[PDB]
């Protein structure tokens, strides 16, 4: 999709020559881990909405140069970064499962700090 | 205007006089005790008193901004002339 | 000099001229630094490749300000969060290459050149205004009006006995220190005194990265490993 | 019961009939700036600093004078109320002599504290000021009566409490002087208590006489010893000395004052 | 409602063993709790809202050189602030300190009547205003 | 500006900051007991000291938060409250140029799972928070002392530790070493009663109960 | 391979001393906080304090 | 706005390689480092000789304290006590009693000279600018006691450094 | 600064840069240590009229921090409009 | 409520177990710190001092606080095995400089009024 980016700027972040296909398969995995999560969870109702919108947005436009500002997420070499840990993020709250109500209300005078 | 002490021991304007029984006088041995040659208590003695013909005068200590806040003093009580506490000097009433 | 409610006193008559006389020749001096301390072959090798931090590693070590900027991270408190009048002055942050001792070294000297323009822009932009807020409850009244008006005297008295009372709450505000991200998280108890004023010390968080910063380097490099950073022992301790 | 319902900035509170607006807001706690009314003392409504404008009414009432009317919402933090409080504030301060660094009330002066909270930040005065001649009323109490704001708190303390049919307000206008006319002494066993009631440096304590300042005296809680009343007092301790003795509040034993001997 | 190994111990809190206070300044020192007494020079009341926790004063010897009030009591200057007394006494138990509490006096309600200053026979009539 | 002295307030950023409030509130309603925005347009969510890692990891990895910049973690000892200590973190978002603050409660004997896992920038931040305040952090690499004298006992930043201290140092010729002694001051810190006796700003007026 | 230092050779009261001083008296703490760049510290502390008071400084 | 500081492509022609090869072999950027050192040697040194000359100061300098007095001669110190409440080191110490006439002058004004930081706050605190900081900064000593000042030593400083601070404040009060 | 012209050429050539016109230390260009008296302006509220403190009462305008949820479909919203890529310095692209 | 959370020990026994292993580990270096510290103190003195401050806190009955103490002891020994602590730091416990203090009521009375 044009000249490969030899220097992405940020040191360490490599420049995968297959940014598009990596973005789609990654988004399938993040959509996968969003499969088992129940409907009522606010994680689903919010983050799949951005995911498929972005998954639909990356699929439509196949050129990297413009796609940097379609998703606005900087460069393509790091939009896979918060997405891949979003895949990780869904895995972490496959365990915490916090959509249940408060574990216990704070003490009566714990907050509200004029003293 | 500094007076002397029994051990010489020039007593300051405040009145600090080290008694002959105080062990806190070796600090002064082989050294000198600093007292101010000028005494604020009697520097007001020679300062002239001025008769101003009005009920209340405002003192500023002179120097315009450089001085003391413009506190007023009442020149009606004959007795002793009204003294501006800020300035230390005193204004007189010419007895009308 | 910098006090709450504006700077304490006004500039003397001619201080602006003195800045211009110095600033005129300053780039001439930093060039003298530049020639002998940058392209010197033995300065270059002792500053290139000698310790480097990648992007996410520096970001997750609490590095901030120049320390990220030399590692390629695009961020600067001056522009992203333009505190004070910073949104009216043009300057260029010195983002750099890989991010070794050399990389931030070029970033720092470039900051001085940019700081020279921030001086120059600010030097011919000085407006005919005041030095303190016109709220005597938080700013001591002018001495000329102090010895004339009672409200000044009372306000000066109370401000110089207990000071202004700050409304309760907490606030962490950081500015771009010339070393890193300098923030104070002071918490107000609704009194005339603070309650707890933990500092974000740029030296602190940047000393936190030393362990990873010195993976695999010689003992004589450690002093230079400190040198690319800024660790003032008076500041690291909170 | 007879408790009438009256609002306070919208907040409904039940109040006893006859309770004044200042006392009406006392239960929730507002303490509208005051200079003449005192709790254990009668009311005059002279300083007009307690003036707070009452809702849906184009008139500012005195918080110490008008008790209540059914459901009258007190607008404590009203802009008009702040205007009225600010207006009288620069009024009584206009002729006050600039004595704060030289006045003993410095650091515990009500006039100083009000000017910082419910006060302005400047003066607009461009004329002269009045000066009042001091009248020595004892080697136990001061007289800097040029600082008097004519709150008439003292003259009540003479008429009541101590029972002395004594010092009042002579003259009038800007020259309204609160004194004794003839140089009559003030001997009463409760004379020393005339010191705390005065909100300004007009009447300060002669024995203390500029020995220290309030923002440094470590206060301790102890009991009067000289008399068997066992009065509650607050002892001022600085640098290892005792400078002045302040009465406490205990209701039955001492109300708010003490004898001259223990002061 | 908490599965973080919910284990029950009575042990009225005694962090004193780890609070670091030396053994001298823990038992002999007395602790006093009450609310401020407003200085009758001042009609303000905001002080009398909180509960503060001071210690007992110790000896203050004069420094022979220039008359400093030298003190060897490290705790002579320590005033806390507590909303009520139950938390105040609670702080006295966790840092186990011989306490001495005192209930706060509250303004008794005075009956006020400006019309009483002008009565028909009542002594509340006042000859000056 | 008709009011060039008071700080002009901003409401547009106040709105999305409020919007992000219930956002994070709804995502993890197990721990966020209270979300609070300040008049300085600062966001402060109130969480429980068991789910700090979930809420911290979520904020770090969220594509709609990316608050990867850990500013500082600190404590504010409030002895009045049952949980006197209060561990507080500050986070910054590079992409969203915004700062949010997490606040938790904790007592002397309630450990907190170490935040090194989420923000390993803090490795030294616990080393001082357990130093100055004494709050122990659970499952931590090395909770060591790096901000006080070697062998110092206690936690000086608490409100029970006096500012003067408990140990004073002097060189003695008997032992040829700088040996400890109980503190003894030539002059004592004159405690100042600065707090005003009259009511301050009426806004933060605690209602009586 | 491992490099952890030991600091506190200049650990000082700072925050501990600050609580017993007022805001104005706390200003010198920041001036002496770091020993290299003084003015920029007062930039932070004044900005934080003026933020709490909701008072903006004059433009000059 | 941003500006790259390190990225650069070296030219790869024979002349360019020879330039870089010569630079490493025949040390030219090294010699340049020596080149402008000689320019520094053949330059005037900025060495101020002392006590013969003096690095410039300003009429606002803060140094040795000196309690002044009125032109009539009376002490300016009113025992207003404010300097303590602002002194952030709590160096000063003021205690006063009614004088023989009654005008309160402090019976003890002992600036612990090794305590203060020369704030200028005490100057900014005094409503009668009694306590000032004299332009003197050369008042070192050999015993820790001589640093510990008192009321008399302050007054002597005021009477010794009297013309200078009277002139300095005269030319600086307008800014204040 | 006072050196002869020949030696000035020596240091000029050894440095290659005009050290005469921009010599380091100060000379007869600084502002005179004596200066005219100043007349500092008045503040933004030094008005004797329509200037009640309530109109600028910036200390008490601070409200306790607002509450938007307490323990005691809508689209996802980002906390702040995300930043935009910075532009290369128009003055100079790279060093 | 009174059902408090455990740091590492749910009861006295496991806390007592931790007390044993730190206390047992405390003299594995005691006869060697003095050797490395160039100290003038016999090994027995170190042993009994480790003993006597164990009885100094041998009074509490909550598993958490005693657990905090053993880790505090676990926070103490390695500070002097690896020569981090200096001479005066461990000499501080060995109370020699401090002035001898009275103990009885009469001797308290004779010295000064410091109850
Ligand atoms: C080696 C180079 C040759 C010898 C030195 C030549 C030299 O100094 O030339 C003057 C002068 C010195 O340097 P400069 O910075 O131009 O001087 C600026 C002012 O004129 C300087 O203004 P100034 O106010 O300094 O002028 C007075 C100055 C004038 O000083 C001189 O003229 C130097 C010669 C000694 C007198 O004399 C003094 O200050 C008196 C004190 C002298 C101290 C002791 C000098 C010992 C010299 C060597 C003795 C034998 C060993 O140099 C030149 O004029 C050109 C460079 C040297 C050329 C040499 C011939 C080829
Ligand atoms: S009584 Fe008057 S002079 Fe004294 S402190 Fe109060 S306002 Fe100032
Ligand atoms: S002397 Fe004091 S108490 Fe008496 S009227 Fe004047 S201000 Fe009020
Ligand atoms: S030096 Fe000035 S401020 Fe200090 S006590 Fe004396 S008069 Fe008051
Ligand atoms: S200038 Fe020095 S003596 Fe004066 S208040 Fe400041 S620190 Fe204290
Ligand atoms: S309190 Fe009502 S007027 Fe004085
Ligand atoms: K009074
Ligand atoms: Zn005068």
């Amino acid at each position: 999709a044009g000249l490969l980016k030899k220097t992405t700027g940020l040191v360490g972040l490599a420049v995968c020559e297959t940014p598009h296909e990596r973005l789609k398969i990654l988004y399938t995995k993040i959509l996968d881990v969003l499969g088992q999560i129940p409907k009522n969870a606010a994680y689903r109702k919010y983050t799949e909405q951005i995911t498929n919108e972005k998954l639909g947005m990356v699929k439509a436009e196949p050129d990297v140069k413009k796609l940097e500002e379609q998703l606005q997420g900087g460069q393509i070499e790091e939009v896979i970064l918060q997405a891949e840990n979003e895949l990780s993020l869904a895995r972490k709250m496959l365990r915490w499962k916090p959509w249940e109500p408060l574990v216990e209300e704070p003490p009566a005078n714990q907050w509200k700090w004029p003293i | 205007g500094v007076r002397t002490s029994p051990t010489g021991e020039k007593v300051t304007h405040t009145g600090q006089a080290y008694d002959d029984g105080d062990y806190r006088r070796v600090r002064f041995s082989d050294r000198q005790k600093e007292v101010n040659e000028n005494f604020a208590i009697d520097l007001i003695a020679e300062q002239p008193v001025s008769e101003v013909g009005s009920r209340v005068i405002s003192c500023d200590g002179g120097g315009g901004a450089l001085g003391h806040p413009r506190v007023y003093i009442n020149l009606d009580k004959e007795t002793k002339t009204g003294t501006c506490g800020y300035c230390g000097l005193q204004f007189r009433q010419p007895h009308h | 000099y910098i006090r709450p409610g504006g700077v304490h006193q006004d500039l003397p008559l001619g201080l602006l001229d003195d800045i211009y006389e110095f600033s005129k020749n300053f780039s001439f001096r930093i060039d003298e630094l530049e020639e002998m301390l940058t392209n010197n072959r033995i300065w270059r090798n002792r500053t290139v490749d000698i310790g480097v931090v990648t992007a996410e590693d520096a970001l997750n070590y609490g590095f901030s300000g120049v320390m990220l900027r030399g590692s390629g991270i695009q961020w600067d408190l001056r522009k992203t969060q333009p505190y004070d009048v910073y949104d009216q002055v043009e300057f260029d942050v010195p983002i750099g290459s890989r991010g070794d001792c050399y990389d931030r070294y070029l970033c720092r000297v470039e900051e001085m050149r940019q700081s020279l323009r921030i001086i120059s822009q600010c030097l011919n932009k000085m407006p005919p205004g005041e030095i303190k807020v016109d709220d005597a409850k938080v700013s001591p009244p002018k001495r000329a009006e102090m010895k004339t008006s009672m409200e000044s005297l009372i306000h000066h008295f109370k401000l110089y006995t207990e000071g202004y009372q700050v409304p309760p709450g907490a606030t962490y505000t950081a500015i771009e220190a010339p070393k890193g991200e300098f923030g104070v998280y002071l918490v107000s108890d609704g009194s005339s005194r603070p309650y707890r004023c933990k500092i974000k010390a740029p030296g602190f968080a940047h000393l936190a990265g030393l362990d990873k910063m010195s993976k695999g380097h010689m003992l004589a490099d450690v002093v230079a490993i400190i040198g690319t950073q800024d660790i003032v022992f008076g500041e690291v301790d909170r | 019961s007879n408790l009438i319902e009256v609002f306070v900035d919208g907040q409904s509170v039940m109040v006893e009939p006859g309770t004044t607006v200042l006392q009406a807001c006392e239960k929730v706690g507002m303490q509208i700036p005051r200079f003449c009314y005192h709790e254990r003392l009668s009311v005059a409504g002279n300083c007009r600093m307690c003036l707070v404008e009452i809702e849906k009414a184009p008139k500012v009432v005195a918080a110490c004078a008008m008790p209540v009317m059914k459901g009258w919402n007190i607008l404590t933090n009203s802009e008009k109320s702040k205007k009225a409080r600010e207006g009288v504030m620069e009024f009584l301060l206009a002729n006050h002599p600039l004595d704060c660094p030289i006045c003993d009330q410095g650091g515990e002066c009500d006039l100083q504290d009000q000017s910082m909270m419910f006060g302005s930040d400047r003066s607009r005065f461009l004329e002269g000021k009045r000066a009042v001649e001091d009248k020595n009323i004892g080697p136990l109490v001061k007289t800097i009566m040029t600082r008097c704001i004519q709150c008439t708190r003292c003259i009540r303390f003479a008429s009541e409490i101590a029972g002395v049919d004594d010092l009042g307000t002579t003259g009038r206008g800007n020259d309204m002087q609160v004194g004794t006319y003839i140089e009559k002494m003030f001997m009463s066993e409760l004379s020393g208590n005339i010191i705390d009631i005065c909100p300004v440096g007009a009447l300060t304590s002669k024995p203390y006489a500029f020995t220290a300042r309030p923002w440094e005296t470590r206060k301790t809680e102890s009991i009067d010893v000289m008399d068997a009343v066992g009065s509650n007092i607050v002892v001022s301790t600085r640098t290892g000395e005792v400078m002045r003795i302040l009465p406490r509040m205990h209701e039955d034993i001492n109300e708010e004052w003490i004898s001259d001997k223990t002061r | 409602t908490q599965d973080t190994q919910l284990i029950a111990v009575d042990e009225k809190l005694d962090i004193t063993t780890l609070t670091g206070v030396p053994e001298e300044h823990i038992k002999t020192r007395k602790v006093r709790i009450f609310v401020p007494a407003r200085n009758n020079m001042q009609s303000g009341v905001n002080n009398t809202k909180k509960w503060k926790m001071e210690f007992d004063t110790r000896e203050r010897w004069e420094n022979p050189l220039m008359g400093w009030s030298s003190t060897a009591d490290p705790l002579s200057n320590l005033v806390l602030t507590f909303s009520t007394k139950e938390d105040a006494v609670a702080f006295a138990e966790k840092n186990g300190w011989s306490f001495d509490v005192e209930e706060r006096k509250v303004p008794k309600p005075k009956s006020k009547s400006y019309g009483a200053n002008f009565s028909w026979n009542k002594r509340t009539r006042v000859s000056t205003k | 500006d008709t009011r060039p002295t008071i700080r002009p307030r901003n409401d547009v950023v106040h709105k999305q900051l409020s919007a992000f409030g219930q956002y994070v509130a709804e995502i993890l309603p197990k721990y966020v007991q209270q979300v609070q925005v300040s008049c300085f347009n600062e966001l402060e969510i109130f969480i429980h000291p068991d789910g700090v890692i979930p809420v911290l990891t979520f904020l770090r990895d969220h594509t709609n938060a990316q608050f990867k910049s850990l500013a500082d973690l600190t404590a504010v000892d409030v002895p009045t409250r049952q949980n006197r200590f209060e561990i507080v973190y500050n986070l910054l978002s590079l992409r969203f140029n915004s700062q949010i603050r997490v606040k938790t409660y904790t007592d002397e004997l309630t450990p907190i799972e170490s935040s090194v896992t989420v923000y390993k920038a803090a490795n030294w931040y616990e080393r001082e928070i357990w130093d100055m305040f004494g709050v122990f952090f659970a499952n931590h690499p090395d909770l060591r002392r790096i901000l006080t004298g070697y062998g110092f006992e206690g936690h000086p930043f608490r409100k029970d530790f006096p500012l003067s201290g408990y140990v004073e140092l002097r060189y003695d010729d008997e032992v040829k070493r700088v040996v400890a002694e109980p503190v003894e001051l030539a002059q004592e810190f004159r405690k100042f009663d600065l707090n005003s006796p009259w009511e301050a700003f009426p806004a933060y007026r605690q209602p009586p109960e | 391979r491992k490099c952890d230092p030991h600091i506190g050779l200049l650990h000082r009261g700072t925050e501990k001393l600050i609580e017993y001083k007022t805001y104005l008296q706390a200003l010198p703490y920041f001036d002496r906080l770091d020993y290299v760049s003084m003015m920029c510290n007062e930039q932070a502390y004044s900005l934080a304090v003026e933020k709490l008071l909701n008072i903006q400084p004059p433009p000059r | 706005t941003y500006k790259f500081v390190n990225m650069r492509e070296p030219s790869m022609d024979m002349k360019s390689v020879t330039d870089r090869a010569a630079q490493t072999l025949l040390w030219t950027e090294l010699v340049r480092g020596l080149g402008m050192t000689l320019s520094y040697l053949f330059r005037e040194p900025a060495t101020i000789n002392y006590p013969f000359e003096k690095g410039p100061l300003s009429p606002r300098f803060r140094g040795e304290h000196a309690l002044r007095r009125y032109p009539s001669g009376e002490e300016r110190c009113i025992a207003c006590k404010l300097c303590e409440a602002v002194c952030p080191a709590q160096a000063i110490t003021i205690e006063a009693e009614p004088r023989a006439d009654g005008s309160r002058r402090t019976t003890r004004y002992d600036i612990d000279m090794t305590k203060c930081i020369y704030c200028g706050f005490c100057q900014e605190a005094c409503p009668v600018d009694a306590i000032v900081e004299g332009p003197n900064f050369e008042f070192s000593t050999e015993t820790h006691e001589e640093l510990l000042y008192n009321k008399e030593k302050l007054l002597n400083n005021g009477d010794k450094w009297e013309a200078e601070i009277a002139a300095n404040i005269q030319a600086d009060y307008l800014y204040r | 600064a006072s050196a002869t012209r020949v030696i000035q050429l020596l240091r000029n050539w050894a440095s290659g840069r005009d050290l005469q016109a921009k010599l380091q230390l100060r000379y007869q260009e600084i502002s005179k240590r004596t200066q005219p008296p100043p007349k500092l302006p008045v503040g933004p509220s030094h008005k004797l009229s329509n200037n009640y403190y309530c109109t600028r009462d910036g200390r008490r305008e601070a409200m306790p921090p607002s509450i938007v949820m307490s323990s005691q479909e809508k689209k996802a919203v980002t906390p702040a409009p995300p930043i935009k890529r910075w532009e290369l310095s128009k003055d100079q692209p790279y060093l | 409520g009174t059902s408090v959370k455990p740091i590492f020990s749910r009861d006295m026994n496991e806390a007592k177990r931790r007390v044993r292993e730190l206390y047992r580990a405390w003299y594995r270096e005691v006869p060697n710190t003095v050797h490395l510290f160039q100290l003038d103190i016999s090994v027995k003195q170190g042993r009994d001092k480790v003993r006597e401050m164990f009885m100094k806190n041998a009074h509490v009955t909550d598993p958490r606080v005693v657990d905090l103490l053993v880790i505090k002891g676990k926070m103490e020994l390695e500070e002097t095995i690896n020569v981090w602590k200096q001479r005066t730091h461990i000499m501080r416990f060995f109370h020699e400089t401090e002035a001898p203090r009275p103990t009885d009521f009469l001797s308290k009375f004779y010295v000064g009024h410091d109850p």
